[PDB]
């Protein structure tokens, strides 16, 4: 009787699980680390702060290797409720990690907003708006303190930390491109909003503290890290209005190791706007309201996870001349290679394509090297716009070839590729082992 | 690892010894079924 | 700054950094077998149309298989919130075999289930639009669906069928397609009238292995670890009034048995683990003049509040002995998944586990049924006495009491997953313990 | 094509991912266990059950190890929907673990509501939700059975399962104080509710059973476990009406390697109000509407995630005089920290500091060790109560420096430690190795 | 087989060597003399060896 | 009212003798074959 | 195009209007391969 009943059932067909045991998992060791502190403080920005302004900072020398990256903004918005969409992301137009004068990686705020989209998953995601946007119905006039982290190769795990200690020839700064438009704070659409605040910002950095021993091998030992970068390429949409299923074939220009190719078709004057508007609820400003328009989004509800709206009909990728696997229709790659690859839900007009059985992680699990592929290409094919956005019975009750006449909005084709190298540490000064 | 169950490894063991065509290399046979 | 804790070491800590074995901050990562992925598409073997069987044999394209995902193309016939889930209920089941020999078989309800168990957070929200409707869409709407298979093979690379080494027996799978799908062409009991067939294709995702790794698959022998799912259908009876029935049914499982799980089912409804009710998402109409207690608003068929579920109480028992004593079936609802798995189970779908963490594979426990002479799962049910058409009793009973409407939930489901051992030698393989 | 198309994109950049591997990812490794069965059974309890009753119990030594402890309660309220705030849980007041006559581990309702509100990130929180409060718009007169599980060192890993087989000669007990006034059930706020029935409690463990092989031989040998313990006293705000950002400098009274420590600021009235209440959706009992009133909180809504209504402003951490880094914003406390450290979400009103790298997991990771700091400090900062707490345009609609009128009814400050030390046990005794 | 569907031959090992491949379809057309312009050719839209 | 249509697909073999077979599936092929390349794009045909 | 004498009078450098339909554009490459076969498999020696 009770648990002794399983315990005493021991058989043949278990031995396989319970014979000559190697772990117990009732009896755990911690392996013991070296001892380190860790600190956030703040760095001196170079430049004026502002709309369109594009600052530096170097990175104060307080630690022996960095861990992570923050960008805090203070903004006030112009608008009410449903105005704002990642406000602080959009501002926060671009950053590039440099290393001893040389370039090493350049994210955009497009592609924080895709990262988002593909790799930030849970409620998580959640604290992402909370840190970026207005998510509590809040008002104008409101002041809020953002916060933005960057998600560089070492910025989510201490495993790539930047070891400065080891260094010592070579700085390493931010640069900082901040947006001349941000929507709600200083336009609304493509509207200036009188008396909008300048913004003002500030970028910390959270520092590790080593002991006398591991300092010391980290200083005077060399080091190779395997490390991620970004490749981007901004494109153009071929879109079509009706009769036809337009098709492109977009040459792709990548180099390195790829995890994997990801891509969104962007609507260039309403930021992380991905899919087609429509007079649906969260689909277009006023949706459900005679005062309902299509060519203007609900910000705040910009997101969807409606495939009626978004406007990939299909897609192949083909190397070197040939196909790397067979045409699937937009939405396959929204959401079964999503699932397949990271177990979150992907937003609709966010496509992503891994060639790696585990993106979200470091640990390679497979690479598409463009190193030996002379011609990459990605064709698409497009849905044909016909449904007219204002009428609902036409949005939700169509067919898989089509979708909206506002689609034709998306006129840009944002291709991202992440890839591996190896940043070699030698003598005090850092660099690439490959380039192209 | 793997202990012998009298009552269970039967089926097993009667489809590891199923013949199947394990001489088909360099033959010039009518029919062979999907090998790889 | 921080200088001013790290020097701050003692004696107590010496069992934390004490001659240290690992540096969280330079971490080398291990070099791997070059591989590619590819996704083809395999043929249907027999016409595709709603209750018909076909099968598919997988083609011998890659070294290794791991995801396969069915493809289904629908046109709802009904508006927002008359689907749940329809391309899971459409795929009524599929069976796994390997030259003949049955490896595994997952029917629609476990699909639901194993949604409602085990898959969670906004994973199982992807999910849903995989499978189902979720925007409010209406009539004519046509939406492309995907329904992942969950075999051993499909969640992790690790255990990818040995196509290198499995020349002489095929892989194949056999779909059975529902009659019926809610939305799609019933409506209920009641058929749509023009409701297109559905469109099916099979999607194989292969590994190519690099030279080396290819030879070693060839030539040498495998062992892989890997899970079954194993199932019959039972009949079950909850009573009216005056009384708390009990019933005990003996179950017919074998091998090592890492959880049970198990639900109450409307037999005609789709995914309906629970008693409907005039209560918000509870049946169609629920809160207005119009609600009817005998017709679920479909697209919210799940949810949380127990108090819809027939469950009183549970108990297993192992050769005419209590393995545990007998608790009430809210603790299998919502405490076992909370240790087990930590997502949330709906009402209706009960989990008891043998193991510590059934929802990873590492195996962690197990009962082993073949020692077992005689396993019975003990119910008590809960009395259906509460007029489910009044809030005011619906929403404010005793624990011991459900829905009239809960007499409905006849077909009860018993699930058993378990591990066995999948051996392959000199081209060729299969299951070492049958039963 | 396709697969070996892309296999043989074999060059330079593959020699560091592919060449000379170590591994594959296409073969997995299961290990052989030692032989166990879990079992659960049902704990007694000794002295009367009710609400502000001090109960205790002895765990039967029934099998070899624990695992998982659950306690029971059978809850009827007295209010309507919306009404009660995890009653379960404001309900189980204080819990605290002795091991042969000395105390080696204490928890507080308020804690639990922390560990919910801070490492509890996805569907878990809402599931706990489920076993602890109402969740389907449940009417007066409903009753539930509700599941409070423990969260003592071992309880969510096997590994530091408590070993009653090798505590021969100590009773493990079980010390319960269940709080006199429970919100819904037998008070509204501050009036009693006639009716009021006492709880059904019973204390369910789950136990492990070894194979008597290696059962032997882990009961003779002596062990360590590295196990974790909070350690809590409590403290009083200084939150002003108006005009002044009021600072305190709490002293800290923590020993022992400490992984973290978190905050909140809690009205004693209102179990888990760590906000202000004010006149909009969710934040106080007929919000929206002529009825609303600031004073009383939406009960089932208690927790929110406006940090507008968050009373701290900024806070520091200083060790012996220095400044462990810089002052920071609540609004880092509440939002990028916890990205940081655990990765999930955080509702307003819940603050920490991680020391550690991952806090939420259990392989230790940075630690502070206020054992050997003598004067560590909490520098706290307040905002203005200047906003009028019954006005949308200035509750929605203002600065962060500000906060409502209402933020001065939160006066109990709760900090905590949650830190490592080490379980010894031999010869059939055992307890902690250091002291506090 | 039907209008927009993709199937596929294996090719039975009938023979010792495969030469000539021919595709035949069956086809009743809706309209007129002069409404056609190679039915069977446009009917097999890609064929993959 | 269109109908759907019948599709078979007819092949063509060759059977060989004795001693041709036996050499023919016993050693090694180099055939000297075909392929067609092909991707579709989109033209420019201006209006006036 | 509606207009015959304007089709078939006029020069090389010139079509007809609805001529901006031809949107498709198709372009063909044939090639060489190996077919290599060795031991009962098949294949292709040289691609990419």
């Amino acid at each position: 009787a009770g648990g002794l009943s399983q315990l005493v059932a021991y058989g043949a067909q278990d031995v396989y699980l319970t014979g000559n045991p190697q772990i117990t998992f009732f009896k755990t060791v911690y392996r013991r680390y070296t001892n380190f502190a860790i600190e956030s403080i703040q760095q001196t920005i170079n430049g004026s702060v502002g709309f369109g302004n594009k600052v530096s900072t170097q990175i104060s020398r307080n630690g022996d290797l960095i861990t992570d990256i923050v960008v805090e903004f203070v903004l006030t918005k112009g608008g009410n409720g449903g105005t704002t969409y990642y406000p602080a992301e959009e501002l926060l137009q671009d950053v590039e990690l440099e290393i001893g004068g040389q370039r090493i990686d350049k994210h955009y705020n497009d592609w924080f907003r895709t990262y988002d989209a593909l790799f930030r998953m849970n409620d998580d995601r959640y604290n992402y708006r909370r840190m970026t946007d207005w998510v509590n119905n809040e008002l104008v006039g409101a002041q809020k303190r953002f916060y933005v982290p960057l998600i560089f190769f070492f910025n989510q795990t201490p495993g790539l930390a930047l070891p400065l200690i080891a260094l010592q020839y070579h700085e390493v700064k931010l640069y900082f491109t901040l947006a001349s438009q941000v929507q709600g704070v200083n336009y609304n659409g493509s509207s200036a909003i009188a008396g909008a605040a300048q913004p003002t910002m500030s970028v910390w950095v959270d520092y590790i503290f080593l002991d006398t021993q591991e300092r010391t091998r980290f200083a005077q030992l060399p080091h190779e890290y395997l490390i991620e970068q970004l490749q981007f390429t901004g494109s153009e949409t071929a879109t079509p209005s009706a009769t036809t299923q337009a098709s492109q074939n977009i040459r792709l220009n990548f180099n390195h190791p790829t995890k994997y190719l990801a891509w969104n078709f962007n609507n260039p004057t309403n930021y992380g706007q991905y899919t087609a508007l429509a007079n649906i609820p969260g689909a277009c400003s006023g949706a459900g309201t005679a005062a309902a328009t299509v060519t203007t989004p609900d910000y705040g509800n910009t997101g969807t996870y409606n495939e009626q709206l978004a406007v990939l009909d299909s897609a192949k990728i083909q190397l070197n001349g040939q196909d790397r696997f067979a045409t699937r229709k937009g939405s396959y790659f929204n959401k079964v290679q999503p699932y397949q690859s990271i177990g979150g839900v992907t937003p609709a007009g966010v496509y992503l394509y891994s060639f790696a059985l585990k993106p979200a992680g470091r640990q390679p699990s497979g690479t598409c090297n463009f190193s030996r592929i002379d011609n990459a290409t990605l064709s698409l094919t497009y849905k044909t716009c016909s449904i007219d956005a204002t009428s609902p019975a036409a949005v939700l009750g169509n067919t898989e070839t089509v979708t909206a006449n506002t689609a034709t909005l998306l006129t840009a084709l944002n291709i991202y590729a992440k890839n591996y190298n190896v940043l070699r540490i030698m003598s005090g000064m850092g660099g690439l082992a490959y380039a192209n | 690892p793997l202990v012998d169950n009298p009552f269970s490894t039967y089926p097993y063991k009667h489809v590891i010894t199923e013949t199947q065509p394990t001489q088909a290399k360099n033959q010039a046979i009518w029919g062979l079924v999907q090998m790889g």
